[PDB]
RNA sequence: AUUCAUAAUAACUUUUCGAAUCGCAUGGCCUUGUGCUGGCGAUGGUUCAUUCAAAUUUCUGCCCUAUCAACUUUCGAUGGUAGGAUAGUGGCCUACCAUGGUUUCAACGGGUAACGGGGAAUAAGGGUUCGAUUCCGGAGAGGGAGCCUGAGAAACGGCUACCA
RNA sequence: UAUCUGGUUGAUCCUGCCAGUAGUCAUAUGCUUGUCUCAAAGAUUAAGCCAUGCAUGUCUAAGUAUAAGCAAUUUAUACAGUGAAACUGCGAAUGGCUCAUUAAAUCAGUUAUCGUUUAUUUGAUAGUUCCUUUACUACAUGGUAUAACUGUGGUAAUUCUAGA
């Protein structure tokens, strides 16, 4: 038969499941992002710690060893396209420093709130998931899709939504038709 | 298994054909030919999946049908026949041409050559012996049987074959700071030059070789190919001239090209 | 459909199939879709070739409609594409004509029948016939 | 009854099993090598039988009509070309491209003889093809025969040059 | 590294092979005849070589059990030599002979709810448990044996017998 | 992300286990159920038993075709196309399934064939084919059979087959 199709879990559960301290955290989390369960928080901190790991690995790592300098850089790198980490803390122990709401931040959610398409945050996601926002020109409808540090200049409403100057919708569209009816 | 085996699947292909993982389970398992089953590029996946000339097996076999690929110097109609190291696929209907060769990063690499070079290839003597009759004659890599050979030659030389009727057209004996091509191991793709050799009594024989970056390295010598003198090969060398960069002159090489 | 200006990317050509093969994509904003008979004719006017000659096929319609990329495929004459495209695509395309074939359960069920006849089995009819008279 | 054949050669009036072979009657091997346990009933004529099969080997002096009385063709006439020559009685040079059976068929009013090929037939081509054989065999010999010299002549100067090398050596 | 490659002598062989095959194309030469020569191939064929393999084989490694301590040697056990047999090594088998071989560094025997591995789960480090299962290698077609064809089978969507 | 917590006591400090907690390409089951991508799936007990239907056949220009087949010999009186049937050559020994048997067995890494066989592919490679030794040889090519088919049959029945 077919080669294994490969997949992986991308989060952690966590241990002592009910601290009263990071119940509060991390709800407290979820109603300034928006987010939907708890199953997000826990993305975001499996990926931080993930990203923590490798980089602690990398930096208790001997200076200018070839592995340290192309992982690191590597690591670096595409934090800082994400636009997670910032250029002035360019250096590598500042991803250890990072914290789960700076990811957050840069969720789609966020940023279209940041960028003043959104009334909230909820209002930005039900605006997201309705297909009326868009990156580059593209309709994009995951919230948690992630924005590299270049493509702020290009969020704006869809060509294809009402707000982006297309077709007048549907419920307004029939209630066009309705006042025109109720008119004629 | 109580017979030969017919089938690959993908999984059990060399990897150097990049065969990617999730098109289908089966691989084209190089027909009995004149390279091993290994080390072996068969014509379907040179054309499908090198070339991009064809989509399908359908369409491959719809080409090598029409006779307008010929292997060295011969027309051959193998789907799957496997071509190896030094053969020259001609392709003679778009007047393209190619000899295969090893990128340095140890696949075969898609590298054109000339009509002046497509006439002739090179072969390293896998043994000599004596044919019936009192016949001395060699074997190449590519199993190519050559009689009467020219008496100065001995194992693990190389050959320069002409395609028109094979043939010892001359020869480059083994000795320090001949040019070399690693075929296989870690530095599959690699050229450089000899320093000297061990030669084990009984065990295998190996080679020190550094290159023009003097990055040196040692390999078995069933694993080298001589292709001529100092910084002067019998043939063309693919992109780069078998250099073998780090993982970092790699990303510089990548950004600089941007 | 309104703006198509369909582009043609990595436009090699193979003198083996005699076609040029390229990466066709499809502007289609305002419009749902383009079809196989709009695609062919214009991608046949561009290349100067009869609308049969040039073969479309692939076509994803990438997310939010706006455009779609398929592969293309135009042959160097009539007859070659006759000759190679697949019997599928040329009825899908209506030059040929499905295959009256029938299913693989009853093909496959006449195998099994006729295997157990050997030869013509002209005498055996006749055999069968008499026997069952009798 | 119940349909075995008697088969030849089994001495006995019962019905017998045997692994019956290839090149044997009564049985047609479906695989290659195959040999089957069939049931044939002795060669020894007994009661139990429902049918004989007999030919005449010498006719009587009254006719039956399934029989002597009438005839069946040939049904095909010789294909093979000496076939042809000895069912005709022909000569060394008796032509038989023309003496082949035109046996006729009517596909409705379209008559024709679609007359047998015949085999074994002197024709150009194959003196073609002999004497092509002839050729590559002695252009073979040739070209082996006068490598050989070359080589030859190439040992031999290999050995005065290893003579003049030892000159150099040994002062 | 060889009694190797290969060559040379004397014979043997119930004798293998070395082409009575096939499609296209039909070109040249004249002493013009169905004359002599001719191309591109397909198929086929001995030996060597290659490839796909295959069979043996060196070394090292395996879960639990002493409520298994001695085991193997009738009629193979360890080995010698000679022969059969094998495609081929070999107690693989036969014949004569010697009395050896393994073991508390766990032999031998029993259990395994045991196909082996690449691997999977979970861990600071060490590790614990799992791997029937997509790849590799084994073994089987209900049990067991025997065997035809073939290059390749103890073949079972092949045969033979017994068993159920 | 190298972490513990509840339980023996009137109360304390312990050994100590029970219980808790988290994970499982780990099984089952209950309740509940909108969407996308991907996707395991009669292993576990019974390698227990199996109805039925399929799963291995195959042809080009290039082995043999007078089907009493099809269209035409618009190329032909030996064949000329296409083609059923059939003989012939290959394949059916790969794949697919399962894990029952097996604890130095398999398998893993690593070896050797100076110890063997190998259809096929690849490359070479038969003046001695007069060999009983120049006609055993007709060499512009030798001989024999038998399928397919026709016709008579037998058996309730088989992918049975006899006689001519």
């Amino acid at each position: 038969p077919r080669a294994p199709r490969t997949y992986s879990k991308t989060y952690s559960t966590p241990k002592r499941p009910y601290e009263s301290s990071r119940l509060d955290a991390e709800l407290k989390l979820a109603g300034e992002f928006g987010l939907k369960n708890k199953k997000e928080i826990y993305r975001i901190s499996f990926q931080l710690s993930k990203i923590r790991r490798a980089a602690r690995d990398l930096l208790t790592r001997d200076e200018k060893d070839p592995k340290r300098l192309f992982e690191g850089n590597a690591l670096i790198r595409r934090l800082v396209r994400v636009g997670v980490l910032s250029e002035d803390k360019k250096k590598l122990d500042y991803v250890l420093a990072l914290k789960v709401e700076d990811f957050l931040e840069r969720r789609l959610q966020t940023q279209v709130y940041k960028l003043g398409l959104a009334k909230s945050v909820h209002h930005a996601r039900v605006l997201i998931t309705q297909r009326h926002i868009a990156v580059g020109k593209q309709i994009v409808n995951i919230p948690s899709f992630m924005v590299r540090l270049d493509s702020e200049k290009h969020i704006d409403f869809a060509p294809t939504s009402p707000f982006g100057g297309a077709r007048p919708g549907r419920v307004a569209r029939r209630n066009a038709a309705r006042k025109a009816e109720a008119s004629g | 298994a109580r017979g030969p085996k017919k089938h690959l699947k993908r999984l059990a292909a060399p990897h150097h054909w990049l065969l990617d993982k999730l098109s289908g389970c089966y691989a084209p398992r190089p027909s009995a030919g004149p390279h091993k089953l290994r080390e072996s590029l068969p014509l379907i996946v040179f054309l499908r999946n090198r070339l991009k000339y064809a989509l399908n097996g359908r369409e491959v076999k719809a080409i090598l049908m029409q006779r307008h690929v010929k292997v060295d110097g011969k027309v051959r109609t193998d789907t799957t026949y496997p071509a190896g190291f030094m053969d020259v696929i001609t392709l003679d209907a778009t007047n393209e041409n190619f000899r295969l060769v090893y990128d340095v990063k140890g696949r075969f690499a898609v590298h054109r050559i000339t009509d002046e070079e497509a006439s002739y290839k090179l072969g390293k003597v896998k043994k000599v012996q004596l044919g019936k009759k009192g016949v001395p004659y060699v074997v190449t890599h590519d199993g190519r049987t050559i009689r009467y050979p020219d008496p100065n030659i001995k194992v693990n030389d190389t050959v320069k074959i002409d395609l028109a009727s094979g043939k010892i057209t001359d020869f480059i004996k083994f000795d320090a700071g001949k040019l070399v091509y690693v075929t296989g191991g870690r530095n599959l793709g690699r050229i450089g030059t000899i320093v000297h050799k061990e030669r084990h009594d009984g065990g295998f024989d190996l080679v020190h070789i550094k290159d023009s970056l003097d990055n040196t390295f040692v390999t078995r010598l069933n694993n080298v190919f001589v292709i001529g003198e100092q910084g002067k090969p019998y043939i063309s060398l693919p992109k780069g001239k078998g250099i073998k960069l780090s993982i970092a002159e790699e990303r510089d090489r990548r950004r600089a090209q941007q | 459909s309104d703006a198509v200006t369909i582009r043609t990317r990595k436009v090699i050509s193979n003198p083996l199939l005699a076609r040029k093969q390229f990466v066709v994509d499809v502007l289609h904003p305002n419009r749902a879709n383009v079809s196989k008979d709009e695609l062919r004719e214009k991608l046949a006017e561009v290349y100067k070739a009869e609308k049969d000659a040039v073969s479309v096929f692939g076509f994803r319609t990438q997310f939010g409609g706006g455009k779609s990329v398929g592969f293309g495929l135009v042959y160097n004459s009539v007859a070659e594409a006759k000759k190679f495209e697949p019997t599928y695509r040329l009825v899908r395309y209506g030059l040929a004509e499905k295959v009256e074939k029938a299913s693989r359960q009853q093909r496959k069920q006449k195998k099994n029948r006729d295997k157990k006849i050997f030869g013509t089995g002209k005498r055996l009819a006749k055999k069968v016939a008499r026997r069952n008279a009798d | 009854k119940q349909g075995f054949p008697m088969k030849q050669g089994v001495l006995l009036p019962t019905r017998i099993k045997l692994l019956l072979t290839k090149n044997v009657s009564c049985y047609r091997p479906r695989r290659d090598g195959e040999r089957k346990r069939k049931s044939v009933r002795g060669a020894i004529v007994g009661p139990d039988l429902a049918v004989l099969a007999l030919v005449i080997v010498k006719k009587g002096e009254q006719e039956l009509e399934g029989l002597t009385d009438t005839t069946v063709p040939k049904r095909l006439g010789p294909k093979r070309a000496n076939n042809i020559r000895k069912f005709f009685g022909l000569s060394k040079e008796d032509d038989v491209r023309d003496f082949v059976i035109r046996r006729e068929v009517t596909k409705g009013e379209k008559t024709y003889t679609k007359a047998p090929k015949i085999q074994r037939l002197v024709t150009p081509q194959r003196l073609q093809r002999k004497r092509h054989q002839r050729a590559l065999k002695v252009r073979n010999a040739q070209a082996q025969r006068e490598a050989a010299a070359e080589y030859a002549q190439l040992l031999a100067k290999r050995l005065s040059e290893r003579k003049a090398e030892k000159a150099e050596i040994r002062k």
